[PDB]
C-alpha cells in the first residue's frame, strides 16, 4: 500500500517542544515551515505557533487555544484537548531541531 | 450566543499577581475591575487592585482578610478558591499576555452590548427621530473609545507639560556630567551629546550618498567590539562580510584602503595588519550576516539567537533600513518602511541594546543649494521620526564645496535625541583608509 | 417579534401621489431614493417613476406599466391591477414631501440596525480582529451613516435671508477697530487681511516641503490663539512630542535662540524671560497636548469631543502630520486612507464649530520643476484634500532654494485656495535662530 | 456672468437662478455688492470702508430689496438631476425664471458617469 512519507509523531513533538520551551523558535524557524507539516490540522496549528512567536513573545496552552478559538480552527483541530495532550505525549526539548 | 470571555485567562491573572507582587506595575495597564466576566472574579480583582495600590504585600491571607471583613470571601469561593487559583496557574512572567486576553475579551463584550443596545433602541424608538437615533449610537461607540484610551495617552494638561518638559531640560545639564553611559562610541567629541549609546531607544544614522554612512556605521562598531564586552551583530545587505572586513581592517591599522581591496602592499603595511589580526582574534565579537534577503522576522530571530548563545548582545547595526523587505507589505512602500522601523525599536526594547539602524536621505535636499540634512527630509522615505529616538546626519562640506573651509572634516549633526541634547558635532574624516577621527 | 421599521402604507402614497401629481418629483426627489424603499416590488416601481419622469415627463398607469412589461417586472410587482389600485387608495396630493420623509427615517433607522447587527455578528466571529480592530471597524459603520445624513434640505435661498447674513457680517467689521477678526485671531495683521480670522465651520490645510517650518508656522498659530482666545486649544502631537513642542514654544514666547533650550546650559538673563512667560501660560492653561504616535480618525475625534466636554468648548485643533494618522480598514489602499482622514478632520471641524489646522506635506515633485513655488495641484498627488479643505495656504521662502535671493528671512504664505476669503501671496519675515514668525 | 444676472435682476420682471458651485453665495453677494456701488472689491471683503462708500452700499440694498429677484443655491455637490429639479421647483413658486446661471459646468456631476469623464 502506497503510504506517504510522513512522520504524525515528529510533527507532535514540534509543536509539543515548542510550547514547553518557546526560546527553541530560533532554530525550529530555520528547518520546518507551514506547508511542509502534513494534514490540515497539524498545519493550523504550526501557523497559530508562528504567527505568535513571530511578534508575541508568550506561547502556552490556553495562548494558541485562543488564537485558534477566535478564528473558529479549535474544534476543527481537536478541541483543546488535543493541544493540550501535545504537551503530556512528547515532553522531550533540545531535540526539537531534530524532529 | 456565549458572551466573548475566557475564566482560564482571568484566573491565571489573579493567581500570578499573588505569587509576582512585582508584575502589578505592568498588569494594571492592561485590565480594569470592569473588564473581568462574572461577579466572583471582579470581587477578587478589586481586591488585589485595592490592596497593590497602597499596601505593597499580597498573599493568600492577605487577599482573604480583605474579603472576610467585607463579608464577601464566602461570595467568591471561601479561603479554598483563592488558594487553588495559585496551584491551578503558577506560570509566572506571562501575566501581561492573559490581561491582555481579559482586556480583548471585554472591548468585544462591551461592543456587542453597545450594538445591542442600539438594535434595541431602533426597534422600539418610543419617540426617537432617525437623527437623534443616529446621535445616540454614535455616543455609545464613542463611550467605549474613552475607557479604552484613557489608560495610557490622551490629551496631558498644561502643569503636565510643564512638569514634563522642566524635568527634560534639567536632564540636559547632566548629560556631559556622568559620561559614557554603557555603549563607548570612540569619539570623545560625541560622547559630550550622545552620554554613550542607549539599549532601549532605536538610533538612525542617515546620510546622503559619498558621506560615508557606511564607513561611520563600521567605526562605532570597531570601539563597541573592543571596549564593550559583549559581542556586536552586524547585518549586511549592501555589501558581503569579506568587504566589510577589509574596510574594518583598514581602519584597524591606518593602511590605506585602496592596498587591501587590491592586494599589492608593503612588508611594513602587512606587519600593521598582522599585529590587528591577533587582537582580532582574541576578542570574538565580530558576528557579520551576509544575507541579502532579509525580513523584519528574520532579523528579530537571529539576533535573539546570538543573544542567547553569548549570554547578550552588546551593538545591532543594519547595513540598509530600504534593502530589508516584509513580504506582507510588498504593495504599500509607504508602510514597509513604517513597519520596520517599528519592528528595529522592538527589538532594541526586547534586547535592551542599541541599534545603529543605516538609512539613506531623499534626492529632495540636492535641488536646496544648501544641502545640511534636516530630520524633515527622511520623513519622504518613510515614518522613523516617532520610532528612533537618535538620528544623527552627516554632512561633510568638501563633498559638494570644493573651496570648503572644513577640508576633511564630517560633522555630525544630531537632528532628534530624547535622551540627550542635540547639536552639531565635527569631526575629522580620512577617505584614504575610511577612518573618522576627533576634530582638534 | 423584531420587526423591521417600515411603512408600507406612507410608501403606496408616495408611489400613488406622483401618478396623481407629475409636479411634486421636483421635492420627493430630494427625500426618497429607490434604495430606501423597502421590499422588491415598491422599489421596482419607484425605480420605473424615477426613470420615467426625469426625462420622459409624463407618468401614469399606462406609462408605469409598459416600462415594467417590457422589463418582465410587471407580474413581480402585481400586474396591472396593483399598479391602478395606487391612485384610488392614496389621493392625497401635497402631503407627499412628508409621506417621503417617514420612507427616508424608517430607512436611516432600518440601516442602523443592520449596522448595528453587523457590529455583533462581528463580535461573535472575529476571526482574527483584534479589540482595537473591532472598535475603529464599528465607529466606521456608524459614520457611513452620519455620511448620508446632514443635508438640512439645502435649497436655492431668496435675498431675504442673503442680505441679512451679508449685512450682519458687514457690521460685525467694524467693531474692531483695525483687526478685521471674525472669530480666531491669527497673530499676524498681514494675514488677517485676507484671512479675517479662522473660521471654525472649515478645514484648514497648511502644507510645505521640508527646511520652510511647517511645524514652527502651526506652532504659531497655537501660540497667539491660546493667549488670545478664552477657549483651550488641542494639539495632536504624531512627528515630536510634547517635550520637544513646549521647548519650541518657549523659544518663541521668550524670543531666546532655540539652541540653548534643547541643549541645556543657557544665560541668568535667557532663564528669567523663560520664567516670566512661564507665569502666562500657567494663568491661561489652554495648551493640551497628545503625544500619541499611533493615533487613527477614531481616537482623534474621540478626543477632541471629550476635551470640547470638559472645558465647556475647544477654540483650535491642530495635527503634526496628516500622513502619520492611519485608518486600519484602509491600510492596503493609500489613496483612499488619505481621502479619508481629510474627510474626517473635516467633520470634526463642521461638529465641533472649531478651526482645525492640519499639518501636511507636498510632494518631490516641485524640486524638478524648478520653479519652487508650491502650486494647489500638487498636493493632490498625495490625496485628495481640495475638496474637502476650504483654506489651502502653502509656506514659501525664498532664502531656502536661493542663496542671492531678494527675500532675505522671509517667507511668504500663499495661499491658493480660500471658499470665506479671497486669495494671495501674504509676506511675512521668518527668525530660523528661535522659531518665532513676524510681521514684514 | 455675474455681470449678467445684474442686469437681469433690475430689468426683467421674473427673478434669476443662480447655482453657486465654486465660491458660496456670502462672496456672490460681496461681488455683487461691488458693481452695484462701484466700491472696490478689497473694502467688502475686508471690512473696513468709508462713510461715503457705506451711503453707496446702504443705498443699493434697498432697490435689491424691492426687486426680490436673485435666488443663489450654494451647494457644492449638484447633481444634474437636483439642479432640473431645483430650477422647476423656483419656477413653479414664483410663477417662472427669467435666467438660469452655474458657476461651473465642470463642478456638477453624474453619478452614473463617474467612470467616464467625456460622456
Amino acid at each position: 500500500i502506497k503510504v506517504p512519507p510522513h512522520s504524525l509523531e515528529a510533527e507532535q513533538s514540534v509543536i509539543g517542544g515548542l510550547l514547553l520551551d518557546n526560546e527553541r523558535w530560533d532554530t525550529v524557524s530555520e528547518h520546518v515551515m507551514t506547508q511542509d507539516f502534513y494534514s490540515r490540522p497539524h498545519r493550523l496549528i504550526f501557523d497559530g505557533v508562528k504567527s505568535i512567536l513571530e511578534a508575541g513573545k508568550p506561547l502556552d496552552l490556553i495562548t494558541l487555544s485562543e488564537y485558534l478559538e477566535q478564528r473558529e480552527q479549535l474544534e476543527d483541530v481537536g478541541g483543546f484537548a488535543y493541544l493540550a495532550d501535545l504537551a503530556k505525549n512528547t515532553p522531550s526539548a533540545a531535540n526539537i531541531n531534530a524532529y | 450566543k456565549v458572551p466573548p470571555h475566557s475564566l482560564e485567562a482571568e484566573q491565571s491573572v489573579i493567581g500570578g499577581l499573588l505569587l509576582d507582587n512585582e508584575r502589578w506595575d505592568t498588569v494594571s495597564e492592561h485590565v480594569m475591575t470592569q473588564d473581568f466576566y462574572s461577579r466572583p472574579h471582579r470581587l477578587i480583582f478589586d481586591g488585589v487592585k485595592s490592596i497593590l495600590e497602597a499596601g505593597k504585600p499580597l498573599d493568600l491571607i492577605t487577599l482573604s482578610e480583605y474579603l472576610e471583613q467585607r463579608e464577601q470571601l464566602e461570595d467568591v469561593g471561601g479561603f479554598a478558591y483563592l488558594a487553588d487559583l495559585a496551584k491551578n496557574t503558577p506560570s509566572a512572567a506571562n501575566i501581561n499576555a492573559y490581561a491582555e486576553i481579559v482586556a480583548e475579551r471585554a472591548l468585544v463584550r462591551n461592543l456587542i452590548g453597545v450594538a445591542n443596545e442600539i438594535a434595541d433602541a431602533g426597534y422600539d424608538p418610543q419617540g426617537r427621530n432617525a437623527e437623534d437615533l443616529l446621535d445616540l449610537a454614535e455616543s455609545k461607540v464613542f463611550a467605549i473609545a474613552e475607557a479604552r484610551t484613557s489608560e495610557n495617552e490622551g490629551p496631558k494638561n498644561v502643569d503636565s507639560i510643564l512638569e514634563r518638559t522642566l524635568e527634560r531640560i534639567e536632564l540636559l545639564y547632566k548629560t556631559p556630567q556622568d559620561g559614557v553611559t554603557g555603549v563607548n562610541t570612540g569619539f570623545t567629541d560625541l560622547n559630550k551629546k550622545t552620554a554613550g549609546l542607549q539599549g532601549s531607544d532605536l538610533i538612525i544614522v542617515a546620510a546622503r550618498p559619498s558621506m560615508g554612512k557606511t564607513t561611520f556605521a563600521m567605526n562605532l562598531c570597531e570601539n563597541a567590539a573592543m571596549e564593550q564586552d559583549k559581542p556586536v551583530l552586524i547585518f549586511s545587505l549592501e555589501m558581503p562580510a569579506e568587504q566589510i572586513m577589509m574596510r574594518m581592517l583598514a581602519s584597524l591599522s591606518r593602511v590605506d584602503q585602496t592596498k587591501i581591496r587590491t592586494g599589492q602592499l608593503d612588508d611594513e603595511d602587512w606587519a600593521r595588519i598582522s599585529s590587528t589580526m591577533g587582537i582580532l582574534m582574541e576578542k570574538k565579537n565580530m558576528y557579520i550576516d551576509d544575507s541579502s534577503g532579509l525580513t523584519p522576522t528574520e532579523v528579530r530571530s537571529r539576533a535573539r539567537r546570538i543573544a542567547r548563545e553569548h549570554g547578550g548582545l552588546s551593538l545591532i547595526m543594519v547595513d540598509y533600513l530600504q534593502l530589508m523587505r516584509v513580504p506582507a507589505l510588498t504593495d504599500n512602500r509607504t508602510l514597509e518602511i513604517a513597519e520596520i522601523s517599528r519592528s528595529l525599536k522592538a527589538l532594541a526594547k526586547e534586547l535592551n541594546v542599541p541599534v545603529v539602524a543605516l538609512s539613506q536621505l531623499n534626492r529632495s535636499l540636492e535641488q536646496r543649494a544648501d544641502k545640511r540634512p534636516v530630520n524633515s527630509d527622511l520623513r519622504e522615505s518613510g515614518s522613523i521620526e516617532q520610532d528612533a529616538d537618535l538620528i544623527m546626519f552627516i554632512y561633510r562640506d568638501e563633498v559638494y564645496h570644493p573651496d570648503s573651509p572644513l577640508k576633511g572634516t564630517a560633522e555630525i549633526i544630531i537632528g532628534k535625541q530624547r535622551n540627550g541634547p542635540i547639536g552639531s558635532v565635527r569631526l575629522t574624516f580620512q577617505g584614504h583608509y575610511s577612518r573618522f577621527d576627533n576634530y582638534a
